[PDB]
């Protein structure tokens, strides 16, 4: 047996109404009435809900809980900025089922348009090349939701020596920016003459490269 | 207000020991049984003891072999557990949370899903050796050019601990510089990059360089640019 | 020789079986959908309805569960489930933090918490259990 998954993913501007949706099964759903969990940036998680649909002492029961026989779910309407947040329809426990806590949700309060990502690639020159020192790049930016996501291939061999994989950054425009670095020996590109690599976004993906001739 | 406060929190050294702590307030929280959960960088969270200690051998899991246990107090409102012998991975945060939510068995073991949260402290094996960094910038591609944006930037990986400045131009470049608050990473270290802007046409045409202060050894690093 | 350790378990299996019997009215109360009593309000374990009725022969008197009861710290002549379960000596260690009654109050409903918490000491009998009857089985 191993039933839940936390698939939903959604995104919406501010008072918005969402769907929130879990899977499961009849040995498990049928023995709970709904609690969910929320946590906002920088913070500790938190309460959501409980007596099958209210609100704690503190919130307003903008959110219905519901389920049904294999499957849980929630809905919310006037959603806010505490909304923004990682979501986790958990049961406080690992035990046998693949899912028992799980991967929780990103969902966003769409306070700004869902910008498109700019992309752009950094071969360093030959002339960095010569101390060693020479890695392979790209750069993200001017983008929402958060959740860029993004996979190196060596040609076409997915990666893991060399790598490093930096935080993104909040930009002075305040959109999100993000950026990658491959630190290789010039046997590891003379060997692998170009990289190629996944770059994936919300109805956007692509996969993309770089060769140090373009750039020598 | 009704809330948990936690208490003892922050610093730890190898093969020692230290005790970390939660109490309620608000509520009369009287004799509600209690579990203690983990957080670590980049996830949600996982069992550290469930209702009493009991749900926790001095040997973790089922079994890992790590000296870690709990005491009791609801009389006091509040509740404890130590941490002892440790691993470098020991270092994390910690919360605890109560009972309450339970009617007509339905789970018919333990019970229907547990019910609210304490706030929860860091905890780091505080013996590390201070390390300066490796630095690395970027110097931009012409695929970069259309909109003729000099947006570049630097890497420091692997270093110890926090903080650090960043500049350019032999520090002449301040204005438009981005900042990146440092996370740990399972090399053990730190990590951080920066990102600053100006024209394409002034690339390789003036005095540009990186110019890094690690603030723990006070050192300056530096890195030029070139056409 | 070494028989000591079998008199242990012998003193598990008496300690086992008041729970044992402690939990065969729980489980039924709680089916009911009744309350339960710890206190002087309750019954008292000293008595022969762990088994049977009146005295069936000096059997009962010499029993371990007989001889433990009546060893207790926490005995009497008389002994609550919350004397017994706060009494000493014996295999499992003492619990704190216990109340008088246990009602059937629907949500947050406390009584299969009792339970629950009876099995928390019984949970290292088991444990002691396990590990003894594997050395006895070494034997």
């Amino acid at each position: 047996q191993s039933v839940l998954t936390q698939p939903p993913s959604a995104s919406g501007a501010p008072g918005q109404r969402v769907t929130i949706s879990c899977s499961g099964s009849n040995s498990n759903i049928g023995t709970y009435f709904v609690y969910w969990y929320q946590q906002l940036p920088g913070t500790a998680p938190k309460v959501l809900i409980y007596r099958n649909d209210q609100r704690p002492s503190g919130v307003p029961d903008r959110i219905s809980g519901s389920k049904s026989g294999t499957s849980a779910s929630l809905a919310i309407s006037g959603l806010r900025s505490e909304d923004e947040a990682d979501y986790y329809c958990a049961s406080w426990d690992a035990s046998l089922r693949g899912y028992v806590f799980g991967p929780g949700t990103k969902v966003t309060v769409l306070g700004q348009p869902k910008a498109a990502p700019s992309v752009t690639l950094f071969p360093p020159s030959s002339e960095e090349l010569q101390a060693n020192k020479a890695t392979l790049v790209c750069l993200i930016s001017d983008f929402y939701p958060g959740a860029v996501t993004v996979a190196w291939k060596a040609d076409s061999s997915p990666v893991k020596a060399g790598v490093e994989t930096t935080t993104p950054s909040k930009q002075s425009n305040n959109k999100y920016a993000a950026s990658s670095y491959l630190s290789l020996t010039p046997e590891q590109w003379k060997s692998h003459r170009s990289y190629s690599c996944q770059v994936t976004h919300e109805g956007s993906t692509v996969e993309k490269t770089v060769a140090p001739t373009e750039c020598s | 207000e009704v809330q948990l406060l936690e208490s003892g929190g922050g610093l730890v050294q190898p093969g020692g020991s230290l005790r970390l702590s939660c109490a309620a307030s608000g509520f009369s929280f009287s004799s509600y049984a209690m579990s203690w959960v983990r957080q670590a960088p980049g996830k949600g969270l996982e069992w550290v003891s469930a209702i009493s200690g009991s749900g926790g051998i001095t040997y973790y899991g089922d079994s890992a072999k790590g000296r870690f246990t709990i005491s009791r107090d609801n009389s006091k409102n509040t509740l404890y557990l130590e941490m002892s012998s440790l691993r470098a991975d020991d270092t994390a945060v910690y919360y605890c949370a109560q009972e309450r939510y339970c009617d007509s068995g339905s789970c018919y073991e333990r019970d229907p899903v547990f019910e609210y949260w304490g706030q929860g402290t860091r905890v780091t094996v505080s013996s590390a050796s201070t390390k300066g960094p490796s630095v690395f910038p970027l110097a931009p591609s012409s695929k970069s050019t259309s909109g003729g944006t000099a947006a570049l930037g630097c890497l420091v990986k692997d270093y110890f601990p926090e903080p650090v400045t960043v500049s350019w131009n032999s520090g002449a470049l301040t204005s438009g510089v981005h900042t990146f608050p440092a996370v740990l990473q399972s090399s053990g270290l730190y990590s951080l990059s920066s990102v600053v802007t100006v024209p394409s046409s002034s690339l390789g045409t003036q005095t540009y360089i990186c110019n890094v202060n690690h603030k723990p050894s006070n050192t300056k690093v530096d890195k030029r640019v070139e056409p | 020789k070494r028989k000591a350790l079998l008199d242990e378990l012998k003193a598990l299996t008496a300690e086992l079986k008041v729970y044992s019997v402690i939990q065969s009215q729980i489980n039924a109360a709680l089916s009911a959908k009744q309350g339960i009593r710890i206190d002087a309000g309750g019954i008292d374990l000293v008595d022969p309805t762990l088994y049977g009725y009146a005295v069936g022969d000096p059997r009962w008197k010499d029993s371990p569960e007989y001889a433990l009861l009546s060893n207790l710290d926490t005995f009497s002549g008389k002994l609550s489930i919350k004397d017994f379960l706060s009494g000493s000596p014996k295999q499992s260690g003492e619990l704190k933090g216990l109340k008088d009654e246990y009602p059937f109050e629907k949500d947050n409903n406390p009584v299969g918490n009792f339970a629950t918490t009876v099995s928390d000491r019984s949970r290292p009998l088991n444990d002691k259990v396990n590990e003894k009857t594997t050395l006895l089985n070494d034997t």
